[PDB]
């Protein structure tokens, strides 16, 4: 549902 | 120390949409409203790295711990127990499933602090945790702490008709997800009647709130609100303080039904206690 965070913060 | 005083409301001396209704109470989410920009400026969103998930609300209380349900976590009974690796704490947020660019900042865990007599087993007595960030977030317009209670803050605003304010993404009916962080301002409710109204054993570490079947308003937390703070208006020093954290309700909004909140002040000695000694 969540429009995808930067990768960085995984 | 700068804490409860909103970059876009009290600092430049303007009011919120419905803050005078909590004043008003002092003698002078389900069924909620959208809340305005950085009105909520301490809201804090517990997210779930895999499957990417809202997992609660939360609060900022400094620049380095965010205050939650200890369910939020922990709950065995469901196989519920998060490590600090396992989410991601997301501040400054407005819209519930964009990651607003410029505006939010997402943060890692350190350390998580569970309130060790939190009580899973029967009641979720003692229903907190500390959860402390990688690193400090840098305050601005959307982010900001809320203060936390004081032995006499706490006195003169935990009163029964006295309303307080809950925002959350959480669901918008038991059986709807909105896509803006909501608010509700519910009135504390007289301790016998939260007793009376659940076969739960309600301990001192609690309060419930929300209007009467007879009172003719309507507003509850829901499901994703969990963790979220309830909070109060000082009319004496006009900032915002976390009375409570959303805790357990049965159903959302139901007739004779309340929400339950973790009494913060009754737990500020355990909280300021793991602060200085970590
Ligand atoms: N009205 C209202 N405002 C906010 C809400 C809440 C609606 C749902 C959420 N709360 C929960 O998922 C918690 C957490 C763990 C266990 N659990 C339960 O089994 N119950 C429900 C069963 S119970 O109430 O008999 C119970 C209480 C305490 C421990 C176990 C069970 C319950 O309420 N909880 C978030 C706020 N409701
Ligand atoms: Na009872
Ligand atoms: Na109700």
């Amino acid at each position: 549902d969540f429009e995808e965070i930067p990768e960085e913060y995984l | 120390a700068d804490c409860g005083l909103r970059p876009l409301f009290e600092k430049k001396s303007l009011e919120d949409k419905t803050e005078r209704e909590l004043l008003e109470s002092y003698i002078d989410i389900v069924e909620g409203s959208d809340a305005e920009i950085g009105m909520s400026p301490w809201q804090v969103m517990l997210f779930r790295k895999s499957p990417q998930e809202l997992l609660c609300g939360a609060s900022l209380i400094s620049d380095r711990w965010v205050l939650t349900a200890a369910h939020c976590l922990l709950y065995p009974p469901w196989d519920k127990n998060f490590t600090e690796n396992d989410l991601l704490v997301r501040i400054g947020k407005h819209s519930r499933t964009r990651y607003e660019r410029n505006i939010e900042k997402i943060s890692m865990l350190e350390k998580i602090y569970i309130h060790p007599r939190y009580n899973w087993r029967e009641n979720l007595d003692r229903d907190i945790a500390l959860m402390k960030l990688k690193k400090p977030v840098a305050f601005s317009d959307y982010i900001h702490p809320v203060c936390l209670p004081d032995r006499e803050t706490a006195a003169s605003l935990l009163q029964a008709g006295y309303k307080g304010r809950v925002t959350g993404w959480g669901n918008l009916k038991e059986t709807g997800q909105p896509s803006v962080l909501q608010v509700v301002n519910l009135p504390i409710v007289e301790r016998p009647v939260c007793k009376d109204s659940t076969r739960i054993r309600i301990t001192d570490n609690m309060f419930c709130a929300g209007y009467k079947p007879d009172e003719g308003k309507r507003g509850d937390a829901c499901e994703g609100d969990s963790g979220g703070p309830f909070v109060m208006k000082s009319p004496f020093n006009n900032r915002w303080y976390q009375m409570g954290i959303v805790s357990w309700g049965e159903g959302c909004d139901r007739d004779g039904k309340y929400g339950f909140y973790t009494h913060v002040f009754r737990l500020k000695k355990w909280i300021q206690k793991v602060i200085d000694q970590f």
